[PDB]
RNA sequence: AGGAGGUAAAAAUGUUCA
RNA sequence: UAAUACGUAGGGUCCGAGCGUUGUCCGGAAUUACUGGGCGUAAAGAGCUCGUAGGUGGUUUGUCGCGUUGUUCGUGAAAACUCACAGCUUAACUGUGGGCGUGCGGGCGAUACGGGCAGACUAGAGUACUGCAGGGGAGACUGGAAUUCCUGGUGUAGCGGUGGAAUGCGCAGAUAUCAGGAGGAACACCGGUGGCGAAGGCGGGUCUCUGGGCAGUAACUGACGCUGAGGAGCGAAAGCGUGGGGAGCGAACAGGAUUAGAUACCCUGGUAGUCCACGCCGUAAACGGUGGGUACUAGGUGUGGGUUUCCUUCCUUGGGAUCCGUGCCGUAGCUA
RNA sequence: GGUGAUGGCCUACCAAGGCGACGACGGGUAGCCGGCCUGAGAGGGUGACCGGCCACACUGGGACUGAGAUACGGCCCAGACUCC
């Protein structure tokens, strides 16, 4: 455009979409699992992916994936929720992280123990 | 309508240099004549005549080509346009083509290249880059 | 659509000298006559939009010329508009 | 080379990854 | 079921008292492009004009020195950052000195450019004169063909319609044919890669009123120009209102047919509507899917309007030059 | 009149003006800056420590004292809360 078009109307950057709004600026949140359950992923994939509807401290109820092989989670469990995209599960953007005072580490993890809350055994 | 005969002059030059014309006739202005003088001195054209037209005066630029029709000019670029006038201080003058070019600068010491302007310690309106 | 006689009549008393046509005073006078005639024509033939556009064009030309006169010398502008019956 | 107009009525759809 | 992408082992790699993850910001993103993008088809030209504010400004003389530029002074706290040095054993860190402090204000200069002021000029723009072309527009009147209907003769049994039929019209005299009449709408041929118009769009003829354009003359004014946010106006068709009109066509609707079904294509009819008057609406593939103005950049070929000129038949749409248009082709250049 | 001081700061009267598309008035958000982070730079984001300015001190209002007051650890009132 012309310079006068710019000094009049100016450039406005496209608005970046706020993401993980349920955290409300926090890196993590605490929440009660209101409903632990399992979901079916998109068409190319098929599995029984473990999730929980969690009511965070931000007064927001969101779905959250439960990575790792096993999980001891029932309702009314205090859980720590981080961000992280799960592609095959469409309507989910949050994950649950072990070491939440309920979610103990995964059993027999021995490579990536930090990502699954597993203590070193020695 | 016409809004900068400087750009008109540069464009007549560029298009004639692209079409390998030997002459470029256009209307006359003292500023365009001084610009043509700068281009002549820096060797981007062969010569320039100021003659009389039916009404006013005309500039006839005799352009320059090598033996194998090498264009003596490779580019012209108006910079201080109407709508956006650009002015250069003596320190932040522009180096055209890493210095192998020539920037026309209008100053109160007259019309003089960026080299001359940095020598004389002055700056002003950057009319063109004529590498 | 003015005739040469009507034009020369107008130019006599709105032109500066004998052979002036291009003056703003003369042009504004001619355009004012044309605007009167065309306005009456349209008061009859209201749905002649193609001529009303020409009217709008003449109005704009007249406004431009009067703007030039008021820019140059305001007494000429005032004498012109009061002698033609104009508002501005 | 120069020089009017035509007719086929309707007749659908396609689990899987590919 | 033969996973270097899952899990584990080995082994390797990247870091290392850290390593990873999440969150937030910048980058990459020339992905809001001032530096540094674009809009024919990718998202992107308003439907088109008029015109306000604004932005922008042909040639030229002089001046102001506002912008601009040079120089100087003051300020731009310290810290920071940066350069150099020095010191904590090194480093981090710390200090010292300079630079930076991307600027602002005063002073003193320069005046090319922009701008202001005062002028001048005619190459833009506009006016005048002469001519020219044109479905440009509006109003009024009016013409013939054809359809339909009515009336009357002739005339008899089918007509109509389709892919093929059937609804239907007829046998109460249809179709067809002849004559006459009524009425409505549209205007064959001319009529086209043609003309005019800002676009929409404009085609029977005549009259009236009216707008725009082009060429030439160079008599005039003397940059008065260009664009134009918003705004205003115009704005196909459909539609709406009111009042007329209503032949044909014809959404809807109704039958018939086809069809598995057919709320459709086809047929038979047929209402609004199409038409007129005044007004609303304000959209369209309103498309060149290309905003306007200006200058320049190879040519060829058609065609429309006008000016001139040269062979001269001194016939002459014989040709050339030039202005304005409108098409086809084709360079350079541009383009995915 | 008032102030330390200019001023609708306040008041009587007088005039009817003033601001707005160059965005008034409103709505939302937010302490500002040196600086910090990023970035080739322009720019974008940020306003932590450190340093400067502002504002506030339970909420709201008010003055007094004084050279000087948003008077945190001062006063008066009202309100909420806590306590005797």
């Amino acid at each position: 455009p012309t310079i006068q078009q710019l000094v009049r109307k100016g450039r406005r950057d496209k608005i970046a979409k706020v993401k993980t709004a349920a955290l409300k600026g926090s890196p993590q949140r605490r929440g009660v699992c209101t409903r632990v359950y399992t979901t079916t992923p998109k068409k190319p994939n098929s599995a029984l992916r473990k999730v929980a509807r969690v009511k965070l401290t931000s007064q927001v109820e969101v779905t959250a994936y439960i990575p790792g092989e096993g999980h001891n989670l029932q309702e009314h469990s205090m859980v720590l929720v981080r961000g992280g995209r799960v592609k095959d599960l469409p309507g989910v953007r949050y994950k649950i992280i072990r070491g939440s005072l309920d979610t103990q580490g995964v059993k027999n993890r021995k490579q990536a123990r930090s990502r699954y809350g597993a203590k070193k055994e020695k | 309508t016409m809004t900068d005969p400087i750009a008109d002059f540069l464009t007549r030059l560029r298009n004639a240099n692209s079409a390998y014309h030997d002459e470029v006739t256009l209307p006359h202005s003292k500023l365009k004549a001084n610009i043509a003088e700068i281009l002549k001195r820096e060797g981007y054209i062969s010569d320039y005549r100021t003659e009389d037209a039916r009404v006013g005066k005309s500039l006839v630029v005799q352009l320059k080509y090598g033996p194998s029709r090498e264009r003596s000019i490779a580019g012209l670029r108006r910079v201080s346009k109407p709508g956006l006038r650009v002015y250069a201080k003596s320190t932040n003058l522009p180096r055209v083509l890493g210095g192998l070019g020539v920037a026309i600068i209008s100053t109160s010491s007259g019309l003089l290249t960026d080299r001359q302007a940095a020598r004389q310690g002055v700056g002003g309106e950057v009319l063109a880059y004529v590498w | 659509a003015l005739t040469a006689e009507q034009k020369k009549e107008i130019l006599g008393q709105y032109g500066l000298h004998d052979t002036d046509t291009g003056s703003p005073e003369a042009q504004v006078a001619l355009l004012t006559k044309r605007i009167q005639d065309l306005t009456e024509h349209l008061k009859v033939h209201k749905h002649d939009h193609h001529s009303r556009r020409g009217l709008l064009l003449l109005v704009g030309r007249r406004r431009r010329l009067l703007k030039y006169v008021a820019q140059v010398d305001v007494a000429r502008y005032r004498s012109l508009i009061e002698r033609l019956g104009l508002r501005r």
